[PDB]
């Protein structure tokens, strides 16, 4: 039953940097200290991204609707798995064939179905204080799913579900795109030792699998848990944990292999000029002096047209 | 002594060269 | 003489969008015939 | 194709078609159906190529207009109701059902759209039963005139013509999606061999060459790495190379004096086809010598060559 | 494809006559030209090689009143060594002061 | 601009079947009306036949028409036909195609109604 | 024509890429043409 | 009323090396740079560099007088 947690603290969104994340295999191919300049989407560099409070301390719980336009880079700082999965699609509310990619307590779960995925979704565990254990006991995320198409599941499994202490150790990075009625993902998995931010450095984001939906997301949410020990929709405590969000976009990159079929580093023809010819001579080191990249056009405006003056119409009204 | 048929200027300009002649 | 240089696509494509998906088509001729100009546009800088 | 029921033209179903295999000959060479014209591909031919997945398509509509089924074509269907695009791939299958649709009265059944605001894309099927307007002043919803619902019902009759008796149609997809495969004909697998060129067919792409023990590593999802030229040289482990090209060139004294002649060949270790080495390659019919001259005819590398 | 035989493979003759009649004309179009800056870069070497083959026939087998054919100098003796794809001069010459 | 050619019209003896029709071609069906007629009287006005919904099954009937009379047509070749079963000799006036719009009950009131000239269809006897 | 925004604004796109497929096997034909007449007249410069 | 082509042009990039350092300057050759710190030129527009009234030898070469370096 859709119950609307609140306790719920109000405030302004976060912002970030997008030091080199949002890069990924594009293709399913290999090479050797070979530089390619594969056009396809990615993520432009030193741009802005999203930050999202989940923190103990408020309650200040972050999962609201947010949109999948044309690519996403999704981020989840952790100590405890909190981040377990997503929810998307265009209407959310069993209408419209919905998706979501879920990890629970035991299963990976991921099911392309109708679910009436309404106001506020969540998972949220039990803790005993009586026998130190965590343990899933709420799911309360859709409402209705009559008709159906596609679902894929794992063997299951065992997973902590308990909440530790300290600074964030675990750096997750996942990827979802929609392109030939497919939904392209792949995925890292980084360890850090950070407290608050997104680390720096390079990281190659290799895939894991290519979903065939042929769905039209427009829009999704998050699936982060929750825990508890108040009310339905005040009795629970958040953890810490925060995510980042980037959108994907068509850049012309160029990507440094190694003697391994592995990414290391990776340039953009178009993010500043420096850049721009960095490709036009095709290596991430140049040597002194000039070098013609691009065209300079301007673009026009106010189109017009201007025929004889008319001053002389046909005359109608002596019709 | 438009459409895509541009011109360069040189490193090189009449006084410049004028003064290498002179000197 | 005077150094010359021409912008490979507009030449081939007269401000289309069109086009240069096309030009893309027919290799890296628009990253050749530049070299090939340039090549004689700073040799005569050092002629002189 | 044995499904008894089929959906419509403006809901034209659609199935995903993996992890399987098809002898299509079958369908070629069944000859029970009107056309199987196929672009892209070469009808006879499906058997040695494969994919990883066939989007199965199947409409039906009068064979008056699956000529209306052809990629560019232009048809009010063709334009409002399915679009294929200038590049498709595939083949187009598509029969009569008269004996199997029709009854007398026109069976209603089989519905069919008019209009629409634009065109559709390719594959962008549009199932929408809002009503189609041409009036300025929206109806909002009161059917009629310049306001309409934009669908009508062929209703064929167990009387009816050619180009209004119904073919049922169906369209396959086999858009080279290569990154693995899946979907995959009918042949006979073969032993694998190393150290000698010969042809091959890994998974649907054909070369030749000499195949030899990969030292590199892939990842779970890899199949193969091209090096430069979009190349492949390696698949599923092997790596490849070709084997040996080279090149030709004949020596003599000048015919005044012989008929006798040396064989050059370039770059190459003649071990691999008396007899001499060289960096130039190896030679056919001279002698590797200790003594010192002026040089007449040169090969390279050193070796010139006279009587 | 810009591959042959992936074409070869996948359709028959004709129109892999009409296709293969393209990807000719590029890999023609694309030699010719290729020949072409590697014909007249033939000659380039030539006129800077007859004339670094002057040098070894006046400046290193001799002495040559010209100036700056023979190094910045009155010059004296030239002395020559190797290169992997060319030659090297060394002059020797006189500068007062 | 919505047309109804008329077919069928004349005199005929007091118990026939005959086969009258209804057409509309190169319309582009906007999408399916109900489709039939109406029969005026030499003194009294017209009354409603029948009914089929355009590219459909269902259909109306008058109590006249509904025994003996049955309207059948077809879209793609854009047409209808109440047959002139039995040929009651009232059958004495001039039919008249009428063109009911999206709606089928509508037509039951029929001013609206496009119209075809009219097929006069005497029913002698 | 010799125009390129026409032909796209007169056609559909099928034949408007072969006629533009045309239009540029020409071009790129004028173009390595007077580059190689741009270079020979770039050397011959030189030798003076 | 006479007609005229809105500004073309290429560009250029200005470089001393990456193996010194990652600044740079941008060319927009035979061009106003109102039409777009700034340097005018018979060879376009500098921009990202200072107008030094100095004199010094030519490492990079922009044109009609002005070369630039570091
Ligand atoms: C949270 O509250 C909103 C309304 O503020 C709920 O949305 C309502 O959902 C019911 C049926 O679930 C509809 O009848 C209402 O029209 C909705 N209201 C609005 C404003 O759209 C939402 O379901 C609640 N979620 C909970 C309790 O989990
Ligand atoms: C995680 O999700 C899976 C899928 O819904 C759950 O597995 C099912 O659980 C129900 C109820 O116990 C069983 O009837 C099914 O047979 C299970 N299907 C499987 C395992 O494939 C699983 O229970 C969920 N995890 C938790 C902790 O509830
Ligand atoms: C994907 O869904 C979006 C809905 O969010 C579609 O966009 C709508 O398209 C209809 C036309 O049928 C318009 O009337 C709406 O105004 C559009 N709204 C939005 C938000 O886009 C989009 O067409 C769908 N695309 C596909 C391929 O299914
Ligand atoms: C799609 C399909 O195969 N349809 C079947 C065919 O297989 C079979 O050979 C034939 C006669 O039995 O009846 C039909
Ligand atoms: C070098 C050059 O032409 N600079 C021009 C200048 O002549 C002109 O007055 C001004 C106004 O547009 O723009 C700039
Ligand atoms: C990104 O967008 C935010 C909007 O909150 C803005 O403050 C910021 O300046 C933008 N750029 C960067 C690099 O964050
Ligand atoms: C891949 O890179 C690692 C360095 O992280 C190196 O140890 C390994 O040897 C490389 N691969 C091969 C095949 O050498
Ligand atoms: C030719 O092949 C033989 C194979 O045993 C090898 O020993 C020899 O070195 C090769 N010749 C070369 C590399 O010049
Ligand atoms: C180029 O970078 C290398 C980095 O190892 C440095 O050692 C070298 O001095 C640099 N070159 C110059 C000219 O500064
Ligand atoms: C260069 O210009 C500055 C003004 O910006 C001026 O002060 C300086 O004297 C000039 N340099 C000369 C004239 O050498």
């Amino acid at each position: 039953q859709c119950v609307n947690l609140t306790t719920r603290t109000q405030l302004p969104p976060a912002y970030t940097n997008s030091f080199t994340r949002g890069v990924y295999y594009p293709d399913k191919v290999f090479r050797s200290s070979v530089l390619h300049s594969t056009q396809d989407l990615f993520l432009p560099f030193f741009s802005n991204v999203t930050w999202f409070h989940a923190i103990h301390v408020t309650k200040r719980f972050d999962n609201p609707v947010l949109p999948f336009n044309d690519g996403v880079y999704f981020a989840s700082t952790e100590k405890s798995n909190i981040i377990r999965g997503w929810i998307f699609g265009t209407t959310l509310d069993s209408k419209t064939q919905s998706l979501l990619i879920v990890n629970n307590a035991t299963n990976v779960v991921i099911k392309v179905c109708e679910f009436q995925f309404c106001n506020d979704p969540f998972l949220g565990v039990y803790y005993h204080k009586n026998n130190k254990s965590w343990m899933e006991s709420e799911f309360r995320v859709y409402s209705s799913a009559n008709n159906c198409t596609f679902e894929y599941v794992s063997q299951p499994f065992l997973m902590d579900l308990e909440g530790k202490q300290g600074n964030f150790k675990n750096l997750r990075e996942f990827v979802f795109k929609n392109i030939d009625g497919y939904f392209k993902i792949y995925s890292k998995h980084t360890p850090i030792n950070l407290v608050r931010d997104l680390p720096q450095g390079f990281s190659a984001l290799e895939p894991l699998v290519d979903l065939p939906i042929g769905i039209n997301i427009t829009r999704f949410q998050t699936l982060l848990a929750l825990h508890r020990s108040g009310d339905s929709s005040s009795g629970w405590t958040a953890g810490a944990a925060a995510y980042y969000v980037g959108y994907l976009q068509p850049r012309t990159f160029l990507l440094k292999y190694n003697e391994n079929g592995t990414i290391t580093d990776a340039v953009d023809c178009a993010l500043d000029p420096l850049s721009e010819t960095k490709c036009t001579l095709k290596s991430f080191t140049v040597e002194k002096g000039i070098y013609q990249t691009s065209n300079f056009r301007v673009q026009p405006t106010e189109s017009i047209v201007r025929f004889p003056n008319i001053t002389n119409l046909c005359p109608f009204g002596e019709v | 002594l438009f459409n895509g048929l541009t011109v360069l200027p040189p490193l090189l300009t009449d006084e410049m060269i004028a003064q290498y002649t002179s000197a | 003489m005077t150094k010359t240089s021409v912008d490979c696509t507009m030449y081939i494509c007269g401000d289309s969008t069109e086009c240069s998906n096309l030009l893309l088509q027919y290799g890296s001729f628009c990253t050749q015939l530049n070299r090939a100009l340039t090549g004689i546009a700073v040799e005569q800088d050092k002629n002189t | 194709f044995n499904a008894t029921r089929f959906a419509s033209v403006y809901a034209w179903n659609r199935k995903r078609i993996s992890n399987c295999v098809a002898d299509y000959s079958v369908l070629y060479n069944s000859a029970s159906f009107s056309t199987f014209k196929c672009y892209g591909v070469s009808p006879t031919k499906l058997n040695d190529l494969c994919f990883t997945n066939v989007y199965a398509d199947s409409f039906v509509i009068r064979g008056d207009e699956v000529r209306q089924i052809a990629p560019g074509q232009t048809g009010k269907i063709a334009d409002y109701n399915y679009k294929l695009p200038d590049d498709f791939t595939g083949c187009v299958i598509a029969w009569n059902s008269n004996n199997l649709d029709s009854k007398v009265g026109g069976n209603y059944n089989y519905l069919y759209r008019l209009f629409r605001k634009s065109n559709l894309k390719p594959f962008e099927r549009d199932i929408s039963t809002e009503i189609y307007q041409a009036g300025s002043t929206p109806c909002n919803g009161v059917e009629g005139f310049n306001c309409y619902f934009p669908l009508q019902s062929y209703g064929f009759q167990p009387t009816n013509g050619v180009g209004y008796q119904p073919y049922r149609v169906v369209v396959l997809s086999f858009e080279l999606l290569h990154a693995p495969a899946t979907v995959c004909g009918p042949k006979k697998s073969t032993n694998l061999v190393k150290n000698k060129c010969v042809n091959f067919n890994f998974n649907g792409l054909t070369g030749t060459g000499v195949l030899t023990e990969s030292n590199k590593k892939f990842l779970p999802f890899q199949q193969f790495g091209r090096d430069i030229a979009d190349t492949t040289d390696a698949v599923r482990i092997l790596d490849i190379t070709p084997c040996s090209f080279g090149g030709v060139s004949v020596i003599t004294p000048g015919t005044n004096t012989s008929n006798q002649v040396a064989v050059l060949y370039q770059d190459v270790n003649c071990t691999e086809v008396n007899v001499f080495q060289t960096r130039a390659g190896c030679l056919i019919g001279a002698e590797h010598v200790n003594n010192s001259y002026e040089c007449d005819i040169p090969i390279g590398a050193g070796i010139c060559a006279s009587y | 494809s810009s591959v042959l035989n992936d074409i070869l493979s996948r359709l028959d003759p004709p129109e892999a006559e009409v296709q293969i009649d393209r990807l000719i004309t590029g890999r023609l179009q694309s030699l010719q030209t290729y020949v072409t800056q590697q014909l007249i870069r033939a000659a380039e070497i030539r006129a800077s090689a007859n004339l670094a083959a002057t040098k070894m026939s006046e400046c290193v087998l001799g002495q040559s009143k010209r100036v700056d054919f023979c190094g910045k100098g009155y010059h004296l003796m030239s002395f020559p060594q190797s290169a992997p794809h060319g030659v090297v001069f060394l002059h020797v010459t006189y500068v007062p002061a | 601009q919505v047309q109804l050619v008329e077919s069928g019209g004349g005199s005929v003896q007091a118990g026939g079947s005959l086969k009258l029709s209804c057409a509309a071609s190169g319309y582009a069906s906007w999408a399916r009306k109900c489709i039939g007629w109406f029969r005026q009287a030499p003194g009294q006005e017209r009354e409603g036949v029948a009914a089929i919904f355009d590219f459909d099954g269902s259909t109306y009937y008058s109590d006249s028409v509904k025994g003996r009379f049955t309207i059948s047509g077809d879209n793609a070749k854009n047409t209808v036909s109440l047959q002139m079963n039995s040929l009651l000799p009232k059958d004495t006036a001039v039919y008249y195609c009428t063109v009911a719009f999206g709606t089928c009950d509508n037509w039951y009131r029929g001013r609206g109604d496009y119209w075809g000239q009219g097929t006069q269809v005497t029913v002698s006897s």
